[PDB]
């Protein structure tokens, strides 16, 4: 094509002086995806999507031209039809559980059987229109619209087939080896878990785990001995019992058309999808109706509504993750079978990753007892009017109105683990009676959660189109956009709830403190306005030169009202020169179609939605003299006056070759994006009144170069075969940060943002024991690497004095989570009636910081565990590789401080993995019908396909794991392998 | 379709009434340090105890031990003094977008932090700087002024010249924005009308500028001039806050921890004569050494910034 | 704080055929016949919070001497109805010599 | 009282389209109360075929 859209305006191919990324989303193209996010994986250079979670309806984490801010909004911005998109922002969490419970962006609501392209607006000549927001990229959605002529009418069914999750990747312990393993630690003085596992619950009901301590298995009575030779040959197949292979529909019907006046679509899509986890899945019901009429030979008038509504169905799982059924894959042992002889339930005791013993955990008695439901209404209208004051100048105007309410709804009954988790955590000590209680009443917790994120706004835009003399052309656009948005949320919780009678029962909290711990009530409420005003210029000379320009000011109330500050400008200059099109070089115009050189310079902004400008306190009653007691406010943020955006000052040279008719286009761009007045906590001096706050300081840097490449291999009358190689490589860096001063684990400065610091090992000792490093590079056990000092002799009371600034320096950076090397290869066969697409993605160069198989103090018998257990060193085994479960009778300074210092072990460079991985994203395979057989049956055209999506990965290993980005969290499924077949007709 | 972007949060509170700059005016009072009883620990009126837990904190400030001091030594209050000067900063900066509030009290909670923040100066250049009187002080820098409430800025040290006449700026600016004559005994901390007569007296005093000095002393004994008796009550403290003789009950100048681990030396004591009330008012019965604890502080009770018994000394010294 | 939150859903379904046929051009027949199913949902939700701050936003608990009391000052309450209706008709019509 | 109303209609021989947008705000007689509406109507209709 020969037209960019931006958002705000149209710009001519030739014109361009941004670097900007174009997909076409079709079937051939984009896979049997439901998600316009989760098909951008590997096909724009520049644009790196990651995986939040396989689950159905779980948001994508998307970077383009890497990271741009510490603590703000890192999500780019899409743009709906000229109106920018709320709701699509991607909330991080610590917990890691918290994957459970994300919640789906607006993006999620959107057919893409509705959008025509994706344009990735990269650059700061492309982004700087946006002013405040065009620091993370921006991604415009063009929508589908009627062409003039007869009404076409599109039918599509998919049909996917889900296969159950198999894990046997998790490398989990069998029956035969975990009832050995726990054998083993029952001899041995390994003291934790002691209580917990099925062997020792065996042998201490008979009471000889002193007589097994002794003697071992010949001290064992025959009685106990059938009873553990039964556990040991007691297999369940926890896979089975969790996940399950899926059938998912998808229904498409569109109706577009047009007249010399008026064009029109409609659009009903419908699909169901469920999750490899038992009992999730998700529906989305959608309806599109756009119209636009030509009132007059001036006036043009359009309306677009796109409502849409989205039911997801799932577990609930506590606050940290004991019931998670994708955790539990992991976790449960392989002889415990959930059902009695009788049928009734055998309750799981060792879920608690502490010693405790009491709350029971059945998984079939938790998807029964316990539901997790959420509806998603959205609704989102653009009017546009358009006025032809003459043949150049042009007024438009467009009001954009979006509602999205999720209301979600999650129920515990009374025999769930759920609520016996919440009921233990209520236990309190009264005075009045010595003892412990527990004030959440007996029953059942009904929780509801009310999100309404609404948004209103109108953008007038005027531009004005000139030529002069035959080589020169003139563009300028001025417009002004008015922006307010409302997030509102209402959470309410009952307990004593009946299921079936739905009452609730009072709840007397002892304090305000635990009265806070389970909220029953609470509310919250966000507005924000937003001003601003655009300009954008461009002079075009002799066809072949091209100068931009972009000015933007924009206010906000999440803005200081500094006049310094208030009003400054978002620019970017840029300019294009087509080599191609110069008479030195006619002569190399046979073969070489294109060549053009692209530099644009600018300013681009952030908005950090979570800091405020105004004096935030709190009501407190003191009193300053005896009798006289009055509020007072105590400030907790200081008034920052001069809060502001967070500026990124950008660099883009860019080439563009085209040779032998369109046979190899190649497009290279160069980006350094400087980044500066980032927002983030700085120690400031004690001359105010603070010692710190949330201000405009830290900086960072993007640099890097995006590749895409576009070859016909061959053109001939029957075969022919496309490919599209994008590539993009980033570095990223944080410039200034601050750093508490008790934090062991070093800074990101100089690093990326998603560093990985780890202590490096020399191996083990001939204990066991991990082995260090010293600064001469000498194996140094951790009592010399700390030099830990006994002076009482009693273990416990150990102690060091390496300060947190040296204790920084026993870590030493291994790499990035986020991957530098991005991209994909997408072939494209074509052969008479046949269409074979293969899209793959590579994301090379990363690491990540994976939990450890087993804890070498804490490790728990009662749950089972990976076989990475078996290379431990034990004095049996005395060549293992990884560490040995350590006790405190020897070595008891090492063991206390390993102890108290919990993340030493987790920080081993042991546990950080190589992440290397491609992926088949889609491989698709096609047949149209000929059109002899479409004839016959009336259709205009007819078309199948089958479609395989994530059937395979290759690259660095990872072990243990399912997938290779299922190696950060365990509490997340992994992206689904899906057969899926396809009918298209055309009436 | 929407403008006017000056949406507040809905989360907190931010002030803008007269009574929530109040209760933040009022949460300044609170943190007012008590570093002028720590810089008297320097003076021969102080004595610690001769007990350890003691001896770490306050000795070396009792030594003059400044250039190795204990680590565990008392420190002096920097960043209270700042968090004070802050808010009412704070305060003088929002004189126009206060609400709910007549201008009179506008006025009198400018005035008021016009005062604390000369206050907080005065009291800040007088233990961190020169003195004022001393030759070659007036061009030494003694501590940054805070007047404003920037957070992207570092202070630099201000001579002793532009401090003082900043202090005598912000007297001035109070002079004709302070409207009450007299507060309640509970709230008796805020300032009054002749507190800023006090403030002036006191700082022309250590200016050594003896006629507004003098001046000042008999503006406000014109008005507040009635001591306490102690002949008639043998033992009436002047420094409680219930007393006719107080004017500002702001600052509790011996905390709890400094009054208790100092006596007062008999060198001291000697200078007491005969009969003489204060002798057995202030101080309690003597001890082996003849060293007295004293009764005159160390409870919020016995707060006081400004009295008549001062301003006494004042005018008769000018 | 009173917070309400009420849901009204319902989706109907009809299918209709219908024949309309003339004889001798003095008798005209017509008949339909159809079916209906017809699904709705009312579903409420109330939430009080005491203690309410309108600035702050917060809320402070409440100590209800009974379970009596507990039901005059409704904390939190839900109610839910489904209803499912399923209909089959037929109109038949002649006209005779108009 | 405020009131207004935009509607589009239109046909061709195989489509009928109809457009509305419409908003009120109405005031009542109690001090400080008062309701407005916002409403869309989009009907479109195609003769897919005979």
């Amino acid at each position: 094509d020969a037209v960019v859209v931006t958002g705000y305006q149209t710009v001519e191919r030739r014109k361009l002086t941004a670097a900007v990324g174009k997909l076409n989303i079709s079937d051939e193209t984009i896979g049997a995806v439901k998600s316009i996010d989760q098909a951008l994986a590997g096909q724009i250079a520049g644009l790196s999507v990651t995986s939040t979670s396989g689950a159905p309806g779980a948001p994508a984490k998307i970077r383009i031209r890497g990271t741009s801010s510490l603590n703000g909004t890192q999500d780019p911005l899409w743009v709906l039809d000229g109106i920018p998109l709320e709701g699509t922002d991607v909330p991080q969490s610590n917990v890691l559980n918290d994957v459970s419970n994300i919640q789906q962006s607006s993006i999620a609501g959107l057919n893409p059987a509705d959008i025509e392209n994706i344009t990735v607006l990269k650059d700061a000549a492309a982004t700087a229109i946006y002013g405040a927001r065009a620091a993370n990229g921006v991604i415009v959605i063009t929508t589908k619209k009627g062409k003039v002529g007869k009404p076409v009418i599109n039918f599509s069914s998919k049909f996917t087939y889900m296969p159950t999750l198999s894990t046997n990747r998790l490398n989990m312990l069998n029956s035969q080896e975990k009832v050995d393993l726990e054998l083993e630690l029952l001899r041995s003085n390994f003291a934790y878990g002691d209580n917990k596992g099925g062997v020792s619950k065996i042998i201490s009901g008979y009471g000889l785990t002193d007589a097994y301590k002794k003697g071992g298995w010949s001290a064992l009575t025959p009685e106990a001995q059938t009873d553990i030779s039964r556990l040991r040959n007691t297999e369940t197949d926890w896979g089975d019992i969790l996940f399950r292979d899926a059938f998912n529909q998808e229904y498409s019907l569109s109706l577009s058309g047009g007249n010399e006046r008026v064009t029109y679509y409609t659009s009903i899509g419908y699909y169901q999808e469920n999750g490899n986890v038992k009992g999730v899945g998700l529906d989305r019901l959608n309806i599109v109706a756009k119209t636009s009429y030509k009132v007059n030979r001036m006036l043009k008038f359009g309306v677009s509504l796109f409502v849409n509504r989205r039911n997801n169905k799932t577990y609930l799982t506590d606050t940290y993750g004991l019931v998670n059924p994708v955790y539990y894959s992991r976790k449960a042992n392989p002889y415990y079978q959930p059902f009695d002889a009788n049928g009734n339930y055998v309750y799981d005791f060792d879920v608690q990753n502490n010693s405790d013993t009491d709350l029971g955990f059945n998984i079939f008695e938790e998807r029964k007892n316990t539901s997790n439901e959420e509806t998603i209404n959205a609704l989102s209208s653009i009017f546009d009017a358009e006025l032809r004051f003459n043949d150049k100048l042009k007024f438009t105007t467009q009001l954009g109105l979006q509602l999205d309410k999720a209301s979600k709804e999650q129920i515990a009954d009374k025999e769930s683990f759920s609520m016996r988790i919440i009921r233990k955590n209520s236990k309190y000590w009264d005075s009045a009676s010595q003892s412990n209680k527990y004030f959440i009443p007996d029953g059942g917790v009904h929780k509801a959660y009310e999100n309404t994120n609404s948004q209103i706004t109108w953008k007038a835009m005027g531009e004005y189109r000139d030529s002069f003399n035959d080589i020169h052309e003139l563009e300028v656009m001025v417009g002004t956009e008015l922006r307010k948005t409302w997030y509102e949320t209402l959470f309410s919780a009952g307990y004593g709830f009946d299921r079936q009678t739905l009452t609730t029962k009072p709840v007397v909290f002892p304090d305000e403190d635990r009265a806070r711990q389970f909220p029953l009530h609470q509310k919250t409420y966000k507005e924000n306005a937003y001003v601003s005003f655009f300009s954008t210029a461009s002079y075009s000379l002799m066809n072949r030169y091209t100068f931009g320009g972009s000015i933007r000011f924009d206010g906000s109330d999440l803005f200081g009202v500094d006049k310094k500050y208030r009003y400054l400008p978002l620019y970017s200059v840029s300019g294009l020169w087509r080599l191609s099109n110069e008479p030195f070089m006619q002569g190399t115009r046979k073969w070489m179609d294109n060549l053009a050189f692209r530099v644009s310079y600018g300013i681009q902004g952030n908005i950090d939605k979570n800091t405020s400008p105004f004096l935030l306190g709190k009501y407190i009653v003191d009193n300053i003299l005896p009798g006289g007691s009055e509020h007072m406010i105590d400030i907790n943020s200081a008034p920052n006056k001069k809060l502001r955006w967070e500026k990124t000052q950008s660099v883009n040279v860019g080439l563009d070759f085209s040779v032998l008719n369109q046979a190899l286009n190649l497009s290279v761009d160069y980006y350094y994006r400087k980044g500066t007045d980032l927002i983030g906590k700085q120690m400031l001096p004690l001359e105010t009144g603070f010692v710190s706050t949330n201000i405009n300081w830290a900086s960072m840097v993007n640099k890097g170069v995006e590749v895409s490449l576009s070859t016909r291999n061959v053109a001939t009358k029957n075969f022919s075969w496309y490919t599209n190689l994008n590539f993009a490589y980033n570095n990223n860096k944080v410039l200034r940060e601050a750093i508490p001063e008790a934090q062991t684990i070093p800074g990101r400065e100089g690093y990326p943002v998603d560093a990985i610091f780890a202590i490096k090992t020399a191996g083990l000792d001939e204990e066991g024991y991990p082995l260090f490093y010293d600064k001469e590079g000498k194996k140094v056990t951790l009592k010399e690497l700390y030099r830990l000092q006994d002076p009482f002799g009693l273990g416990f009371t150990v102690n060091s004095d390496v300060t947190p600034a040296e204790e920084r320096s026993f870590y030493s950076y291994i790499g990035s989570q986020d991957t530098p090397y991005t991209g994909g290869l997408i072939n494209t066969f074509s052969y008479k009636n046949w269409e074979l697409t293969a899209n793959l993605s590579f994301n090379l160069g990363g690491y990540v910081r994976t939990t450890p198989s087993y804890n070498f103090i804490n490790f728990d018998r009662g749950q089972n565990v990976n076989s990475d257990i078996l290379d431990r060193w034990t004095p049996e085994n005395t060549d293992g590789r990884l560490p040995a479960l350590i006790t405190s009778e020897k070595r008891a300074d090492e063991y206390y401080w390993y102890d108290q210092k919990s993340e030493i072990y987790k920080n081993l460079d042991i546990w950080v993995k190589k992440l290397n991985y491609f992926r088949l994203q889609n491989l698709r395979l096609g047949y149209r019908l000929p059109e002899k057989m479409t004839k016959s049956l009336g259709m205009g055209s007819a078309s199948v396909a089958i479609e395989g999506r994530n059937l395979l990965v290759f690259g660095s290993s990872y072990k243990n794991f399912l997938d290779p980005e299922s190696m950060y969290n365990p509490y997340a499924p992994p992206i689904p392998k899906s057969i899926t077949f396809s009918l298209n007709l055309n009436f | 379709c929407d403008s006017y972007l000056d949406i507040r949060p809905v989360g907190s509170v931010i002030p803008q009434t007269a009574e929530e700059y109040r209760a933040l005016l009022a949460r300044a009072y609170l943190n007012v340090p008590n570093d002028r009883g720590l810089a008297c620990l320097r003076s021969d009126e102080m004595l610690v105890n001769d007990n350890e837990y003691d001896r770490n904190s306050y000795g070396d400030i009792e030594r003059w031990n400044d250039v190795s001091p204990f680590p565990g030594t008392s420190q002096f209050t920097w960043s209270n003094f700042y968090n004070v000067l802050f808010i009412a900063n704070q305060v003088i900066e929002s004189q126009k977008e206060i609400t709910e509030g007549t201008p009179e009290v506008v006025n009198q909670l400018v005035g008021e932090a016009h005062l604390l923040r000369a206050y907080l100066h005065f009291v800040l250049v007088n233990l961190h700087g020169q003195p004022y009187t001393k030759s070659g002080a007036l061009n030494s820098k003694s501590i940054p002024l805070k007047l404003d409430t920037d957070l992207e800025k570092t202070l630099g040290r201000n001579t002793v010249e532009e401090v003082y006449t900043s202090i005598l700026s912000d007297i001035e600016h109070a002079r004709e924005l302070i409207n009450k004559e007299k507060w309640e005994t509970v709230f008796s901390y805020r300032f009054n009308v002749l507190s800023v007569d006090a403030l002036q007296s006191r700082v022309s005093l250590y200016m050594g500028a003896w006629p507004k000095c003098l001046e000042s002393a008999e503006a406000v004994l014109a008005k507040k001039s009635v001591l306490v008796d102690m002949n008639e009550t043998p033992l009436a403290l002047p420094n409680h806050f219930e007393s006719v003789e107080s004017i500002t009950a702001l600052e509790q100048v011996m905390g709890s921890s400094v009054n208790n681990a100092v006596w007062v030396p008999a060198t001291f004591l000697a200078l007491y004569q005969e009969g003489d009330k204060r002798l057995a008012a202030y101080f309690a019965a003597p001890d082996e050494n003849g060293n007295r604890k004293s009764s005159k502080g160390g409870k919020r009770e016995f707060s006081c910034t400004f009295r008549v018994g001062e301003l006494y000394l004042n005018a008769a010294e000018a």
